[PDB]
């Protein structure tokens, strides 16, 4: 799988 | 996943 | 998959 | 899959 | 899959 | 699938 | 599928 | 399918 | 399908 | 389909 | 269909 | 269909 | 069809 | 159709 | 159709 | 059709 | 059609 | 049609 | 059509 | 039609 | 049409 | 039509 | 028509 | 029409 | 029309 | 028409 | 018309 | 018309 | 018309 | 008209 | 018309 | 018209 | 007319 | 007218 | 007229 | 007328 | 996933 | 997923 | 899923 | 799913 | 799904 | 699904 | 589904 | 489904 | 379904 | 379906 | 279905 | 269906 | 259907 | 269906 | 269907 | 159908 | 059908 | 259909 | 039919 | 159909 | 059809 | 058809 | 048809 | 037819 | 048809 | 037719 | 036709 | 036709 | 036709 | 026719 | 026619 | 026619 | 026519 | 796998 | 994963 | 696997 | 993963 | 992973 | 694996 | 991992 | 593995 | 890993 | 493995 | 690991 | 393994 | 590790 | 292993 | 380790 | 191992 | 380690 | 092992 | 270690 | 081991 | 270690 | 081992 | 260690 | 071992 | 260690 | 060991 | 150690 | 060991 | 350690 | 061990 | 350690 | 050990 | 350590 | 050990 | 150590 | 050891 | 150590 | 040890 | 050590 | 150590 | 040891 | 150591 | 030790 | 040491 | 040791 | 050492 | 040791 | 050492 | 030790 | 040492 | 030691 | 009737 | 009737 | 009737 | 009737 | 009726 | 009726 | 009726 | 009826 | 009715 | 009715 | 009805 | 009705 | 109703 | 109704 | 209704 | 209704 | 309704 | 409704 | 409704 | 509705 | 609705 | 709705 | 709706 | 809606 | 919606 | 929506 | 939506 | 949406 | 969407 | 989307 | 999306 | 996405 | 994405 | 992404 | 990505 | 990435 | 990457 | 990468 | 990289 | 790399 | 690099 | 490198 | 390198 | 390098 | 290097 | 280098 | 080098 | 170097 | 070298 | 060198 | 060198 | 060298 | 060298 | 060398 | 060398 | 050398 | 060398 | 050497 | 050598 | 050598 | 009335 | 009425 | 009435 | 009425 | 009425 | 009425 | 009514 | 009515 | 009404 | 109404 | 209505 | 209405 | 209405 | 309505 | 409506 | 409506 | 509506 | 609507 | 609607 | 709507 | 809508 | 809608 | 929507 | 939508 | 939507 | 949307 | 969409 | 989408 | 999408 | 997408 | 996407 | 994406 | 993606 | 990506 | 990918 | 990637 | 990449 | 890559 | 890479 | 690479 | 590379 | 590479 | 490289 | 390379 | 290389 | 190489 | 290399 | 190379 | 080489 | 080599 | 070589 | 080589 | 070699 | 070688 | 060689 | 060698 | 060798 | 060797 | 050797 | 040797 962001 | 056309 | 924000 | 937002 | 918004 | 705000 | 508002 | 909303 | 509103 | 409002 | 309300 | 009420 | 009251 | 209420 | 009141 | 009143 | 009150 | 009251 | 009492 | 009494 | 009382 | 009495 | 009585 | 009684 | 009774 | 009696 | 009892 | 009686 | 009677 | 019996 | 009896 | 009895 | 009597 | 008898 | 017995 | 007896 | 033509 | 055509 | 055409 | 076309 | 012409 | 038209 | 002309 | 043109 | 020009 | 024509 | 012309 | 011009 | 001219 | 002008 | 012109 | 003027 | 002046 | 002219 | 001045 | 001036 | 001045 | 002018 | 002239 | 003046 | 002048 | 003054 | 003065 | 004055 | 004075 | 005088 | 004063 | 006073 | 007074 | 930021 | 088209 | 910026 | 078009 | 195309 | 910043 | 076209 | 900055 | 092409 | 800056 | 084209 | 730079 | 192709 | 600059 | 292409 | 510069 | 291809 | 500079 | 080509 | 420059 | 490959 | 220089 | 192949 | 300059 | 190929 | 220069 | 192959 | 110049 | 093959 | 030159 | 091979 | 040149 | 193999 | 040439 | 091969 | 040139 | 292999 | 030449 | 082959 | 073998 | 040239 | 071995 | 030689 | 072999 | 020649 | 074996 | 020669 | 062994 | 030639 | 074995 | 030769 | 002048 | 003048 | 001049 | 003239 | 002459 | 001129 | 000539 | 001329 | 002209 | 000529 | 000409 | 010629 | 012309 | 030529 | 030419 | 000709 | 030719 | 040619 | 020939 | 031909 | 021929 | 040819 | 023919 | 051929 | 043939 | 042949 | 056949 | 034959 | 069909 | 036959 | 035979 | 057979 | 036949 | 058979 | 048989 | 089967 | 059978 | 089996 | 079998 | 069987 | 069986 | 089995 | 089974 | 077994 | 078994 | 074993 | 068993 | 066992 | 048993 | 054991 | 045991 | 045990 | 035992 | 135990 | 004990 | 006991 | 002990 | 005990 | 003790 | 104790 | 024979 | 022969 | 035989 | 025979 | 002879 | 035989 | 036979 | 035979 | 028998 | 047998 | 026999 | 039997 | 028996 | 018998 | 029987 | 029998 | 009994 | 019996 | 009963 | 009972 | 019972 | 009962 | 019952 | 009932 | 029944 | 209910 | 029930 | 209800 | 049910 | 219920 | 029952 | 329960 | 429930 | 459930 | 659940 | 769950 | 579970 | 989880 | 989990 | 975990 | 576990 | 974990 | 942790 | 632990 | 920790 | 850690 | 640590 | 650490 | 540390 | 360093 | 430190 | 240090 | 520090 | 240090 | 230090 | 350094 | 240093 | 240094 | 320095 | 250096 994935896009991850943690923003 | 993206475009990201900044400007 | 997947497209995560996690925002 | 899935376009994730946890906003 | 699907467009997830969790707001 | 589907479009999913869980508002 | 659906379009769902789960508000 | 269809538009739900759950108001 | 249906355009359903549970108010 | 149907136009539902169960209000 | 139909045009449902059920009020 | 039909257009209808159950009120 | 028809246009349903049922009052 | 017919114009039906059940009153 | 008819115009029906069952009153 | 008819006028109908069932009253 | 006829104008019918069944009365 | 016919006037019909059936009375 | 006739005027039709049935009384 | 004709103007029809049943008495 | 005629003009009958059946009376 | 005639006038009919039948009485 | 004629005027009938039938009395 | 003429006038008719039978009595 | 005529004048008739038939007494 | 005649005046007519049948007595 | 004539003036007919017939008596 | 004439005076009849047939008497 | 004449007086007639037929007696 | 004449003035008749037939007696 | 004439006085006519026929006895 | 004239006088007339046939007797 | 004449007194006629045929007797 | 004259005065008869026929007798 | 005259005076007429014919007897 | 004369007096005429036709005896 | 998306495109974002910021600006 | 979108397109974001922010400005 | 959406296009967003904000401003 | 949408189009939004805030402003 | 929908659009929102908001403004 | 609709239009929205606010404003 | 509607179309909703608000303003 | 409808138009709902409020105000 | 309707139009409803609530103003 | 209607129009409601409501103010 | 109607219109309801309400004010 | 029917105008109910109330009021 | 009718039309209802209420007040 | 009939007009009904109540008041 | 008649017409009822109550008041 | 009739017109009835109550009142 | 008939006119009922009734008062 | 007649005419009642009641009251 | 007839007229039916009652009262 | 006559003419009935009941009272 | 006659009159019928009763009273 | 007669004039029946009882009383 | 005659007229009757009852009391 | 005569006038028939009873009583 | 006569005149009848009964009493 | 005659006059008959029976009375 | 003659008359009758009966009585 | 005669007078008969019958009494 | 003659006179009878019969009584 | 004559007078006859009977009685 | 003559006189006849029978009695 | 002659006088005859029989009697 | 002549006098005959006969008895 | 992902396409990880830790923002 | 994307695209950064910076600039 | 993944990209790892931690940032 | 990307993609960097810086300038 | 990248390309970064810087300039 | 993997591709580490940790920036 | 990467390619840098730097320059 | 890894390809490790550790910026 | 990489390729550097500085210049 | 890996690639190590540590930088 | 690299290459470094430098140059 | 490592390609080391302690930069 | 390395190739350093300088110039 | 290793390719180590301390650098 | 290397290579070191110098000039 | 291993290749060590200490710079 | 090395290959230095100095010039 | 090494190939050590110490540079 | 090494090789030195060089020239 | 080892290769040592000392430089 | 060495080669050096000296001119 | 080794091949020291200490240059 | 060596080889120096000078020239 | 070793290979000792001193240089 | 050596060999020193010289020229 | 050694092979000792001492340059 | 050595060999010195000089020319 | 050792090969020693002491040069 | 030698061999010293000069020339 | 050993093999000294002293140069 | 010697050979010299001179010459 | 030793071989001693003391040059 | 010697051999000298002059020439 | 030793052989000594001191030159 | 010596052998001198001279020549 | 010792072999001795002092030469 | 000697041997002086002198030729 | 000794072979001494003092040469 | 000696031997001096001379020749 | 000596021989001397001259020749 | 010795044998001693003091040449 | 001596032998003088000449010739 | 000694073979002395003084040349 | 001496022998001297002369020839 | 000793054997001397002083030549 | 001496034995002289000339010859 | 002595054996000597003054040459 | 002597012996002189001449011949 | 001792044989002396003084030469 | 002497002895001399001259021939 | 001794043999002396004064040669 | 008579002949009568009244003159 | 009579012959009248009245003159 | 008489026969009547009024002159 | 008579015979009048009114003259 | 009579004969009448008004002149 | 009666023969009338009115002359 | 009467023969009127009114002239 | 009569019969009326009015010239 | 009457034979009536009016002339 | 009458028999009317208005001429 | 009459019989009527205007003529 | 009557029997009109307006001619 | 009646005959009418109107010509 | 009438009977109506409007010629 | 009536029975109209207009011609 | 009625039957008409507009001719 | 009406039977109408406009012809 | 009507019968309505238009012709 | 009507029977339209519009012709 | 009506019932049209436009022929 | 109507019954719409055009021909 | 209409039951329309366009024929 | 309606029942189009265009023909 | 509606039920078009276009023929 | 419509039922559409275009034939 | 609609039923479209296009034939 | 529609049903299309485009045949 | 649509039902698509392009036939 | 749609259902499509190219045959 | 689209459910695409291409046949 | 799409379903596609391309068949 | 799409779903291809190219069959 | 597509999920692909070519068949 | 895709899901290829090339079968 | 793709998932390739090539069949 | 792939999944490669070359069947 | 890939996953290779070549099968 | 690869996973390559040539089977 | 590669893992391979070949088989 | 890599990781070889030849089976 | 590699594992390299040849089995 | 590499890991040699031959097996 | 190598690790050599040869097995 | 190597690790040599010939088994 | 090497590590030799010869097994 | 080498470890030999020669087992 | 060697470490050599010969076993 | 060498180790020597012959074992 | 060397250190030999031989065993 | 050598070390000779005999062992 | 040597050591000798022969032991 | 040498050291002789001859054991 | 050499040292003797004979042990 | 030699050192003579005879042991 | 010798030094000999024989012990 | 000789040094001898004979021990 | 000698010195003889005979111990 | 000799120096002789004999002991 | 000789110095004789015979001890 | 001699000198000669015997002791 | 009389006789009159004016002239 | 009289004669009256006037001329 | 009377004769007038005028002229 | 008279007789009036005029001329 | 009379009998008026006129010519 | 009379007669008139006018001519 | 009279007779008029003119002519 | 009369009769009037013109002609 | 009369007779006009006109010619 | 009258008969009017004109020709 | 008359009757108009008309030729 | 009449009868008009023309011709 | 009227009858018109035309030819 | 009439009767008109044309022919 | 008439009846016209025309032929 | 009317019977036209035409024929 | 009529009947047209055309032939 | 009519009835048109047409043959 | 119409009844067209042809042939 | 009609009924065409062509045939 | 019609019925069209062709044949 | 119609019914088409062809054949 | 029709009923076409063909055959 | 119609009901096609072919054969 | 229809019905197509065919056979 | 149809049903085809083919056979 | 349809319903398709071939056979 | 269509259900085919083959067979 | 389609349902298939083929058998 | 669809379902293919073969068999 | 499909599902495909087959069997 | 598909499902294929085969069998 | 696909299941592929094979039995 | 798939899924074979074979057996 | 894949699953592939043999048996 | 891949799972093989066999048996 | 696998996972091969055999058994 | 792989496991082989054999048994 | 592998793992191989035997047994 | 490998892990091997017999048993 | 390897770990081999065995048992 | 190897660990052989044997036992 | 090796491990070889027998037992 | 090796370590072997044995027990 | 080795290490043989046995025991 | 070697260590041997016997015990 | 040896180092034998025996016990 | 030895170390043999007996004990 | 040799150390024995015996003990 | 010997160091022996017995106890 | 040797030192025997014997204790 | 000796050095013997016993004790 | 010897020293023999005995003690 | 000797040096003998005894005590 | 020799030195006797004894004590 | 001697010294004897008795005490 | 001798000194004898005794004391 | 001798000297005797006693005491 | 003698010198016999006592004391 | 001698000298008996005594005191």
């Amino acid at each position: 799988x994935e896009y991850e962001y943690e923003y | 996943x993206k475009k990201k056309k900044k400007k």
